[PDB]
């Protein structure tokens, strides 16, 4: 129904965040260098996790 | 105006008193119409008074989107006050004259 | 912003397309009757105006203002002097209207465009990124494209008491903000003038 | 001395203790000291009765800013000095004025009276009682006026006058003033706001006041418009005459904020679309379809209405929708024509019957059309529209083209470059060029497209404007270019002359040729070797190469980028409120399309009781137009305003007051 | 139809009896409410405890409508206390001592305790009143901690948990608070900034109101500076340490606390110092600044050599002066920018030489100071940290600088001690042309670091730091370019390189006489369309030599659009993004240039680096410090709370809520009156 209010909202953000970051909650507690380390060192193996799948 | 009924003005002022000792007295606002409805009574009173017809729908369409009405007498207020802000944004696309007005209600 | 803001350039192009198919016919007509052909060569010759995509061609290239249509084209093979010049002030004409006039107004448009999107930008960004998430928050097709009734009873009821406990938190949180942000006027000063003016005259009736 | 002494050197007058206690007593606005203060007055005491503080506040104008009815009602009674009392109680807003009205230095102007005072407060109730007393305002004279005794007064003291005629206008400017006394208060605003805007030309000094006047008006017309409730009352509005002849008169005296209103648009988009519902209902691509299939069915209509008006297909033609949509048919049919035209080896041309024999009469139903829209206006409304200029300058080339391609008649790489055939050919491409950018003047009816249209229009002057000093500019380094390299100009064994050649030479010799090199140098379309003469001279070259970069820099870094500068500021104060300007455009051509004359496209066009009955229709619909409209003020003012400190004081007196007669009392 | 209005959420009505008890109640009527409280001990339908369906009761009303004696006689019959002190204090009413000491959809947060909405509300004596009652508020854990309760509270409920983190950290950043409570309020105000700082970066949700927090916090240590009144309040403020120092000066400069800098008279005790030793150096005609100027410009080797021989003479103590320290930095930079301008224009030997030996005309004088460079350089890593060499482009700017220089150096003597014949038969990558190429770059980026000298000017200081700001936004739009770039740049390199020629030419590549194989590889179609931005590629590189008439269309197509993009829509985007971003940060331009100027001098105010770059190669005092701190400080924080008070007093601002106060007033004493009289 494009309501930007409802959505742009504090609470629905952060429950969308605690969603989207699933287990790794404590990934927003990381440095932004681990973040940037964590995300390349899943961009490398991603075949290897999607046969596993 | 004339065409307006006393709870019509009480959602206007957004008072939630008024309103809840108002729809204690067993009270209904007029339907208003679709977006397109073009039926025998529809093109008879835009012929008749289309300035009163356009009066008449703004008057109803600030009505019902006044948060007190919402908040009192629905089921869900979420999901009445996403469909009318839907409602409103595509009348405001329609009706041409009263952009600034439907875009303020929605 | 920039998604925000392309709808400023599509009306921008869509005037600057008649501005251009004006132009396009003058100088086709001027020029219709004086290897390499046309203008993707070295020597950019009098041809990039002898056909009419070939002169949309042309003047499409104006519009940077860094010579990539050097002004040799407007010169007649057969050496004719007015016809030339005349070719020369509708290209001029054309750089004048466009480059200095009309770009120049898209900027300032841009400006105030820019001014008006950056109040609303960040609850746009997060409405985009919630409907990037919430699309990919289903379990329809999670591989990669290589790889590629009481109860309801119940749950009405629980959200009827949430959402009861909503309007009546909403309802006394909006009547404080309302009691606590509004202005008051001279009709209040005037209730207020009435009551004094009721005590004076009752006060009086009663002595 | 290392201490600044102060002392007042303007002194003015001091009062006594007693007097001061008087005062203040006053001030407090006290029932029982005050009156026993004017009884020893009575008597010959120090209290004098006409007591004036040196912040010119007597005890009647502390107490007419005391409202006080008592104690106001208490000073008039033993007869206290009345001077401008009665102004200061017009300024303060109060209805109690009218006791004063049954009843040194001036803080006022001479000329102020009550009723100019009245107006400038602009309270109903005010005025009202000041006219029912019975009060003529003086008469201004006209914005162009020849009065020898005027003349004579602005000769005496021209402040005096100018402060009087800016006085009077306010005056009747004032919407109460104009809803009170005049009788036809829409004729009377528009009337008033075109003599305020001519003032404002004339008067270049006091701009800002008349420009404030004009616009104060114009929102009183479109107030006045906004409190209407039904169709019946605007079609008794916009017809009245003494056909939208009022709403002609809105159009002719540019008021933007009177057509753009949402009612009047209504009934305008009613009449547009006449017997057409659902357009904007239906789909865009399928308003588009019908909008296709009218247009391409442009001659079976327009054939219709020439030989059966009264045919349901000549009727067609009525609807004003599907005679723009026919003209625009026509117009776009005309535009293939001329781009087929586009698309032999003969001294003189034989008329070239396949494509270019029916543009000849077209352009005369052209001409016509123009010589109607000069016979519809005069010229000061042709000469008002850029648009009309520039078909009258397409015309002008259409014309001159036909003429030429006759002289060439009646009498390629071997004739004159005047000859008529070359400059009948370069006059038509202009033609042309001008013909297909008229296409861009009906963006006005689309929605998408119209403001843009008209920001642009009205931006042109600021344009313009720059462009002068940039002429000046490019002038005065043409002329050094010309003083500098005109003594080598070249000669001998050029295949070439000027920068127009594939190696560019002789770009500085002439001034035309200056001209010409100095205005491409802006697009980087000149060379850097353009500047090196076949000499030696190393230094006139290097002279010449500063002065060409510093031209460059002046009209690239500098100028440009303050046409940016200021093309950002005026699109700011254009697009602040452009839908106005926009809507008032599109009811321009709405109804330039509503007229029964020119129902043809330019294709195959070459008593007293209705009177009375109207009238009093359009009087009694206005009684109820100005008495919603005086509720919807007295409403409005009631509310969003601030108290400030008049009010606190006020409303702090009457507990004081009270107070002190409860002391009384008790 | 017609649309149907049924009352869904069911509120009882209650007894008119209870309607007239909350009547009298708004109303101010004492004698009502006391009769009907005295027919209420009876126990008819009228409750002490009835709660009207809008949400209030007649204690809330009476908390709401002032009149203490109203409250004090609900007080005395037993109504019910839920939350009626925390809408006591929320209502900003010092009558909250009745409450205090006299006897869920609760329209508040479950986390919020009494001091949590006094401090939330600001109000200096409801604060006090219950400090010194005895409360104490949670303490929040850190910004980035792991431990079991932070994620246990957050796996049982998260939003409870952030909306307690919000309030508290909400509670502790009140300016009533922190003057009342903390001991240190500018380091509280201090640390608190920077948290709350650190939480708005981590915590992305709720950041609005993290950084207001932070905006307050450095909005009440700019007040507490203002409201000073003396120099030794300032020295005795500024100079304060933990354990001409400046220490908390330093501090506040590490705390990047903008307006704290930026005050008048933090300004104008930094330069009393700048200017040490100085009979009116501002009070000067701006021609004789400019001589004097250059004179202790060109005077510099001998004050370097004073200071050298005889630190105690007074010109070797002239070197001490900050401002003639800079003047002498400034001198030797334009100096070494001299030498290499030198070293451009004097060289005219054979140049062909294959090891290229150095010279006595400009080497053995540029690398010394080089190597004084490389010393300083490594000084300043040293001493500050890692972080703060980091925080500043400008120093991660001279590092690079100085690693090409040493690149130049180890270069150079690599071919005089190696590979020891005409200059076009030397290979490309010959050690010599190395060594030339980098010397080019590193001579570039040090003829750049005068721009970093002119913070201190006054006329275009603000200038060079607005400039500064919005590089960062304009590096944000060129990433976008970036990802433009590479799409049609790969998209033109898989058209045209199926169309790779040599046929024995000259030159290849964009850069010749005759433009060829524009778009051969990646890496020539990068530049082509690099170049094409600034229309140096002519229209020639889109044909090909063979007739392909659709290849080539299709080709220049794609060009053509490339060139739209970039520049008239991704151009004009950034002109129309600079100007708000400039139109944003004119405002803070000032404050934003005194922060960094105070950072340049107090850059020159320490005693080591005194030297220029040819020659860089107990109790009892600390409990009178802080004594004099705390009395100070004292007064500084009683100054505030007058002034904060009195500007209360002072906003021109009255809710509706004043004058139903006022009407509730007059309808009491009405009432009184007619139950008297
Ligand atoms: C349209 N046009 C043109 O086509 N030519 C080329 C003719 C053959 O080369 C011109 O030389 C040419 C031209 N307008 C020209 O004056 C301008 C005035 C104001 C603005 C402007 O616009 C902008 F600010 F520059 F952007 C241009 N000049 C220069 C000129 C030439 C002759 C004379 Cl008498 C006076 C002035
Ligand atoms: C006007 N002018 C000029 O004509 N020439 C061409 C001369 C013959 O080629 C130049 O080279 C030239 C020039 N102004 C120049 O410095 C500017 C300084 C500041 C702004 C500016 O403006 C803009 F920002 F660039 F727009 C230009 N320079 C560069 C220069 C050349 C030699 C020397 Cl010693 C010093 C500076
Ligand atoms: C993308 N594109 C392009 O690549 N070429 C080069 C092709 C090989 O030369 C063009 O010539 C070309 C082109 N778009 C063109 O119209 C525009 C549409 C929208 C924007 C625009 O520009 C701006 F944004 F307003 F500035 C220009 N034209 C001109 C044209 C040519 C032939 C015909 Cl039938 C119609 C139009
Ligand atoms: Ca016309
Ligand atoms: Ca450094
Ligand atoms: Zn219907
Ligand atoms: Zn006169
Ligand atoms: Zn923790």
């Amino acid at each position: 129904y494009n309501q930007k209010e409802f959505v742009s909202q504090s609470n629905c953000q952060q429950f969308l965040n605690t969603v989207w970051f699933g287990q790794m909650s404590g990934y927003r507690r990381k440095p932004t260098c681990k973040k940037i380390m964590t995300v390349l060192t899943v961009g490398i193996f991603w075949p290897v996790l999607s046969l596993c799948y | 105006t004339m065409d307006v009924a006393p709870v019509i003005l009480a959602a206007h002022r957004n008072n939630y008193e008024i309103l809840t000792m108002l729809l204690k007295q067993d009270v209904s606002l007029p339907k208003p119409h679709a977006v397109g409805c073009e039926c025998t009574l529809c093109s008879a009173k835009n012929k008749k008074d289309s300035l009163r017809h356009s009066r008449f729908r703004l008057d109803i369409y600030r009505c019902l989107a006044s948060p007190a009405l919402i908040m009192l007498t629905e089921e869900d207020p979420i999901l009445r006050a996403f469909e009318l802000s839907a409602d409103l944004k595509e009348l405001s696309l329609v009706e041409v004259e009263f952009r600034n007005d439907y875009e303020e209600l929605a | 912003s920039m998604g925000q803001m392309l709808q400023d350039f599509g009306k921008f192009l869509g005037m600057f397309l008649l501005v251009l198919f004006s132009f396009t016919i003058g100088l086709t007509q001027l020029y219709d009757k004086g290897d390499c052909v046309g203008i993707f060569c070295e020597q950019q010759s009098n041809d990039t105006f002898h056909s009419f995509i070939g002169t949309c061609f042309a003047l499409f290239w104006y519009i940077f203002s860094l010579a990539h249509v050097a002004i040799f084209v407007t010169r007649f093979s057969y050496g004719e002097e007015l016809q030339s010049f005349v070719g020369a002030v509708i290209v001029g004409t054309y750089n004048v209207v466009v480059v200095i006039v009309l770009t120049k107004l898209l900027v300032a448009m841009l400006h105030k465009s820019f001014q008006l999107i950056a109040n609303h930008e960040d609850k746009e960004w997060k409405f985009a990124r919630a409907k990037l998430w919430l699309s990919y928050f289903d379990d329809k097709c999670t591989l990669p494209p290589p790889f590629n009734r009481n109860l309801k009873q119940k749950r009405d009821e629980n959200y009827q008491k949430v959402m009861c406990c909503l309007v009546h938190r909403y309802l006394t949180s909006m009547r404080q903000k309302m009691q606590s942000t509004d202005q008051a006027t001279v009709e209040n000063l005037n209730e207020l003038r009435q009551d004094l003016s009721k005590f004076r005259n009752e006060i009086r009736d009663l002595l | 001395r290392d201490r600044i002494p102060l002392r007042i050197v303007r002194a003015e007058s001091e009062l006594s203790p007693s007097e001061k206690a008087y005062l203040n007593a006053v001030e407090k606005g006290d029932y029982a000291s005050v009156k026993k203060s004017l009884e020893e007055a009575e008597i010959y005491f120090k209290i004098n009765i006409n007591c004036i503080d040196p912040l010119g506040r007597t005890a009647l104008l502390i107490a007419i800013e005391n409202e006080n009815l008592e104690l106001i009602e208490l000073l008039l009674s033993f007869n206290v000095y009345v001077g401008d009392a009665l102004l200061h109680a017009i300024r303060k807003e109060v209805v109690g004025a009218v006791e004063l009205l049954l009843n040194q230095f001036s803080e006022f102007t001479p000329d102020i009276t009550p009723i100019i005072l009245a107006a400038h407060t602009n309270n109903y109730e005010i005025i009202k009682l000041l006219v029912q007393k019975g009060v003529s305002v003086p008469r201004p004279h006209e914005v162009r006026c020849n009065c020898v005794e005027c003349v004579s007064s602005s000769d005496v003291d021209s402040l005096r006058h100018s402060r009087s005629r800016l006085n009077i206008y306010k005056a009747l400017a004032s919407p109460s003033l104009i809803a009170l006394s005049s009788e036809d208060p829409f004729l009377t605003a528009f009337q008033l706001s075109w003599e305020l805007q001519e003032l404002s030309k004339v008067e270049n000094e006091f701009k800002s006041e008349y420009e404030e006047l004009s616009r104060q008006c114009k929102q009183f017309a479109k107030d006045l418009l906004d409190q209407t409730r039904s169709s019946r009352e605007l079609e008794i509005i916009l017809n009245y005459r003494d056909d939208l002849a009022r709403l002609k008169l809105a159009i002719k005296y540019r008021q933007k904020e009177f057509v753009a209103q949402p009612n009047c648009q209504q009934l305008l988009a009613s009449r547009w679309y006449d017997e057409f519902p659902g357009w904007r209902r239906r789909h865009w691509a399928v308003k588009m379809v019908t909008c296709f299939i009218i247009g391409l069915l442009f001659p079976v209509f327009s054939v219709c209405y020439l030989i059966a008006p009264k045919s349901p297909l000549g009727l067609f033609i009525r609807k004003p929708f599907i005679k723009f949509i026919c003209h625009t048919a026509s117009y776009l049919t005309f535009l293939f024509l001329l781009l087929l035209a586009s698309q032999d080896l003969n001294r003189q041309g034989p008329p070239p019957t396949i494509v270019e024999w029916m543009i000849l009469p077209w352009v005369l139903g052209f001409i016509w059309g123009e010589i109607k829209q000069m016979w519809d206006g005069g010229l000061q409304d042709y000469i008002h529209d850029w648009w009309n200029l520039m078909d009258f300058v397409m015309n002008s080339l259409y014309l001159a083209t036909i003429s030429l391609k006759i002289v060439a008649f009646v009498k390629r790489e071997s004739w004159d470059m005047w000859h008529p055939t070359l400059v009948a050919e370069a006059l038509f491409a202009i033609a042309n060029i001008f013909s297909s950018l008229r296409l861009i003047s009906l963006f006005t009816a689309n929605s998408h497209l119209g403001p843009l249209q008209i920001s642009l229009g009205r931006m042109l002057l600021d344009i313009l404007k720059f462009l002068f000093i940039y002429c000046l500019v490019l002038l005065a380094f043409a002329n050094g270019l010309n003083q500098l390299y005109f003594y080598y100009e070249e000669t001998k064994g050029l295949t070439c002359k000027g920068i127009r050649c594939e190696k560019q030479n002789n770009a500085f010799s002439t001034l035309f040729e200056t001209l010409q090199s100095l205005f491409w140098s802006i697009f980087g379309l000149i060379n850097l070797y353009v500047t090196n003469v076949k000499a030696q001279h190393e230094f006139t070259e290097f002279v010449g190469a500063t002065m060409f970069g510093t031209y460059n820099v002046i009209s690239l870094v500098v100028l440009l980028n303050m046409l940016i500068a200021m093309m950002n500021n005026s699109y700011q104060l254009i697009a602040d409120h452009a839908d106005i300007e926009w809507k008032f455009a599109r009811t321009k051509l709405w109804m330039s399309y509503f007229e029964e004359g020119g129902t043809l496209p330019t294709p195959f066009n070459v008593r007293a009781a209705d009177n009375l009955r109207r009238h009093h229709q359009y009087q009694e619909v206005m009684r109820n137009l100005v008495k919603r409209y005086v509720a919807a003020m007295i409403r409005d003012a009631k509310t969003e305003e601030g108290l400030t400190e008049e009010n606190f004081k006020e409303l702090k007196q009457d507990i004081s007051s009270f107070r002190f007669e409860v002391l009384g009392l008790l």
